[PDB]
């Protein structure tokens, strides 16, 4: 059978991507339906070769690659909202690369991802990256402490936190870590007492 | 056809199946009468099945309650052995009652167990409470944590809102797709 | 066809298989009725199989719980013997409850066992807690360590956040490939 | 064909074989029913086999646990005899739990056994801990020694990091080659 | 059978490399699937001779070689992200070798690795090696102590650490040890009390 | 064909053979069923065989453990008789655990036995430890003596590094050559 | 059978060396597979005569020889990374032998090792031998004490050491003893208290 | 059978020496394989007469002879690394024998050892004999006490020694006693307390 029918009964959580390298790629959405789609491709009921790519695993797969061939590169995350044309967020204020080498970077990230048609490297401000993480963190009424560095900022949130401020934090951190990644700003929710 | 687990309880069978069917392998509950149930998966799905048995530590133990260790079979019981059977009965009743709230699906409530109220002359220390709750989706999930801390407060002797730790969460996404038979 | 282990329990059989199938050798669980299960691997895979039996110390012991050493079979029990059966029941119940959190797959919880509350006139010392937790992948794994320290704190008498040591980790990568029969 | 050891347990048979097959001699486990197993090696390999039986002190003793010397068969037990059966149960449970960490394959945990808490008026002295751990290869092996000292600290009454001695090591290189039959 | 089918059912965790020395090389990814691929080659179901090379074992195999024929060589690690053309990181500021002897070094590391087509020795700064290990270590909010030496630097992290600072450390150290190795900067996570 | 020793145990037979085969005389273990084993050497090798029986004091006594003299068969036991059965169980467990270290093949651990903690009002004196260890060849044999003194220190009440005497040694050279039949 | 097949199933841990003295030599790697290869040659399933040479035993076999016919010779170790052409490290600063007698020494070590084609005696500094043992020993953050002598140096490491400083030491000492031997610098990891 | 096959299965621990006195000599290596080779020659499966000579027994066999016909002779040891041409170490500074009588001594030690072709008496300094025993003894970090005499020197090592200094001593003493013998310098490892 063809792989659009070998998966689950309803077909839109699984975005089947025609590849480039004689292969076909399955864009799972979260961690659990990766294990749904990997179970199909591992029991052996699909004759061709196929992978299951995740938005969370293909971020930390290229970050293995990008920590070697392009070190000291200040970036955030690849977004796979459109997996055929992903968006590689890059820091505007902490790079010295001009646009001579950015299509060199895009045409090499395109070689890593055969499902990707073109990788849109866009440059955004790191001030709004720590701005959206602070304007959102005061809006949750969380007692924090900003520790500015170069190439990074830490929002240490200590203290004897009650129940709802551990829950408003983890709803905000997880809704922030999906967007901006955890490479510029780290949230240190440590929980002491008096 | 290859077996995984046999001799299982009715509790344990529907929970091992609900694990495997969440991970795209179709389990087949075979009843064996007086011996208990038995779960057989297919032969291509046998490798992934025995992985999630190890990973989720299946088959599950029966739900350990504190009164199961201090039974009514003993004709005489120490005064510590009926406070721990009292406090066991209260926290079973609170989690029977949180499940009857709106939105809550499951609940586990724990009590700080005082032991030495009469053993050293020390007065009874403050009671501590801890509750889990699993909600339906779409809930305003930061706002029900104040109902439960209100409800659990005035159900005991002298507790504070710093002594009640409600750790609640939404449920997982609904498993409604059938797993699918491996073609061979 | 050559045997490794026979007379095994249902617990021990699915865990020896889950070890060997992780290391690319296909185990064959043969049931023997009243005697228990039996695991036979192939004859080329016999050498590597008996290595991982020694290395992972298989077949596993049953899960040692503290109440198994202080049973309810004794008609009279010392007051130390029902505090250690109480604290055994609590830490079984906490690890039944951490597994019902979001993300957590397994949990092992340990209690500092006070023994001499009434033996020397010393007041009861502070309770110490230690928890393991095995998570699904993709978890924000440094942030659930504050939920568990919040949850475990208000489940006991007087603990601090320095007395709760949560050591959690993501699970291993999923074993989904079948091992493969050795051709001869 | 010449015998080495017969009447062996299931524990002892798979561990004598795993020794000999590591040293390039092929053992043949022959079952004898009610008598236990029996290990026969070849006649050219008999000389080297009986050397490694002496050298590694095979067949192994069963794993000595402290509660095996203070059994529940006695209807009355001294208060020293239930602290040593309590502390035996804790260190069995800790080494059941370290094996469920990431990377750890085996673990042996020892407790400093206090005996005379109530025999001389001396307060209970500090508890000392000692753990072994055998890891998979490729581990950052100097960094897991701080997890275990964190985990073992808050599992007891009042210990320090100077009182916990974790001596861990990577496992041996994997024995996967079959030994090989001696041609004659 | 040919070795692309004698391995597991899904084939991209195993990068089969045609060798040079009448031999064929299997590039396993982590430690566990090395034991998957070594089990195939040791039960004896592949007629030719074949090895299982690892990114972690072929680093400490050449470091046995390179500690003998090129001692006092300041280097970091070989990266096997592309195993046919691996990248040998070398310290820029602590070597006296000119580019007269670097192709002598590359053509001798090429003789050690028959799967490698050419070994790209690139020189990087040791200041960023201790910079990326310190800018990342303050970003985890870890109380440390830098001890500078020549040919090395130690970030001693002592103290009564709580739960989350042992976990943020080991996530950072292991994500650092994979990249820069453990030959320049050592992380001493020792855990005392007061 | 001439006998040396009959009625031997499985322990004693493989250790008398391992002595004689080390000294270039080929022993022939003959089983006698319910009577135990029997070792017969050749008639030219009989003179040298009975010399090494006298010299190495063969057949060996079974391994004397301290709990074998203070058994659980007695329904009542003195408080000295359960400290000496406790300390016997600990030193059996430590030498079961040193053998699971890297490099160590055998281990014998001894404890200083305190007897009169409650007989004279004297506080318990310091515990002394002594360990043997037999290593594989090629070991950095002066450096493992600090692991064992670290490991044995935090396994007891209050010991010092001057009270732990680790006397370790490499094993003998491997006996792998077959002895050889005397031609006549 | 020929000895390349009488050994284990996979053949690269055993480097079979054609000898000079009517004999064939097996270069085992570590101590355990010496006992693998010695078991083949002692059960008697190989018709010719053959030895198992080890990198650790042929160092202390020539050191029995070299302590007799060339006493007061300051040297380090023979390296068997290439067993057909081993490398005999010799101290540069503590010998008076000119290169008149070094080929006399090399052509007599060649007579000891029939597998060796030529023994490359190279002279290295003893200052770097105690330099690499001290720059590495401060990098492990170990409290030591240097005791200089002529023909030797002792790095006494005493004190109430905790768990990780006994483990960082033995990882460093064993990774040092393999390279430089234990004939110039001795590591005295003695463990006292207060 | 001929005695090269009546011994063990692998033949290089036993160096069979053709003698001079109608006899054949077996050069065992250590004490244990002397008892291997003496067992062959005592059960009676070799028709000719044969001895088992040891490096340790033929030292103290000639020292019985040499304490009678050449008393007050300051010497060290015979080395049997090449048993056909052994090396008799003689003290350079404590003899008055010129080279008129040294070939008289060598041609009489040749008469004691029918396996020996010629006994190479070489003269070495006794200052290095106590120098190599002191430079090695400080390198083991052992607290000693030198007691100089004529014809001898004692390195008394007393005190409450811990575990590793009894083990570093006996590894050094036994690696010294094999080389220089125990006729010039005595090591007195006596173990007192405070």
């Amino acid at each position: 059978a063809e792989l659009d029918s070998l998966l689950g009964q309803e077909k839109e959580r699984f975005q089947v991507l025609p590849g480039r390298d004689k292969m076909l790629y399955v864009a799972a959405q979260n961690e659990r339906d990766t294990l749904w789609a990997r179970q199909v491709l591992a029991r052996g009921d699909y004759d061709k070769n196929a992978r299951v790519i995740n938005e969370n695993e293909e971020n930390k797969r290229i970050s293995i690659w990008l920590d070697t061939y392009y070190p000291q590169l200040a970036y955030y995350r690849i977004h796979f909202d459109e997996p055929r044309k992903p968006v590689f967020w890059l820091s505007r204020q902490r790079n010295t690369m001009s646009k001579k080498e950015l299509e060199v970077l895009s045409q090499k990230l395109r070689a890593l991802m055969p499902y990707a048609d073109s990788v849109n490297i866009t440059l955004m401000d790191d001030v709004t990256a720590a701005g959206q993480a602070e304007a959102g963190l005061k809006q949750q009424a969380l007692p924090y402490s900003r520790r500015n560095h170069k190439g990074g900022v830490t929002f240490v949130i200590q203290g004897a936190l009650d129940d709802v401020e551990i829950l408003r934090a983890r709803q905000f951190v997880d809704s922030y870590y999906r967007t901006w990644g955890g490479r510029y700003v780290q949230f240190a929710i440590e929980l002491k007492d008096d | 056809d290859k077996d995984l687990l046999k001799g299982l309880d009715q509790e344990q069978a529907n929970e091992v199946i609900a694990v495997l069917q969440m991970h795209n392998i179709e389990a087949n509950k075979i009843d064996s009468g007086k011996l208990g149930y038995s779960i057989t998966v297919a032969e291509p799905d046998f490798t992934a099945a025995v992985y999630w048995i190890k990973t989720y530590q299946l088959p599950p133990r029966p739900r350990v309650e504190i009164a199961q260790m201090f039974p009514a079979d003993s004709l005489v019981s120490s005064p510590r052995a009926e406070k721990a059977r009292l406090y066991s009965a209260i926290e079973q009743r609170l989690e029977q009652s949180l499940q009857t709230m709106e939105g809550v699906l499951s609940a586990r409530v724990h009590i700080s167990y005082d032991i030495d109220a009469g053993e050293n002359g020390r007065p009874p220390k403050p009671v501590h409470l801890s509750a889990l709750a699993v909600y339906e989706r779409g809930s305003p999930l930061a706002h029900q944590i104040s109902d439960i801390k209100r409800f659990l407060k005035n159900s005991f002797a002298d507790v504070d809102y710093d002594n009640i730790s409600v750790v609640l969460s939404e449920r997982s996404d609904a498993q409604l797709q059938a797993p699918g038979t491996p073609v061979k």
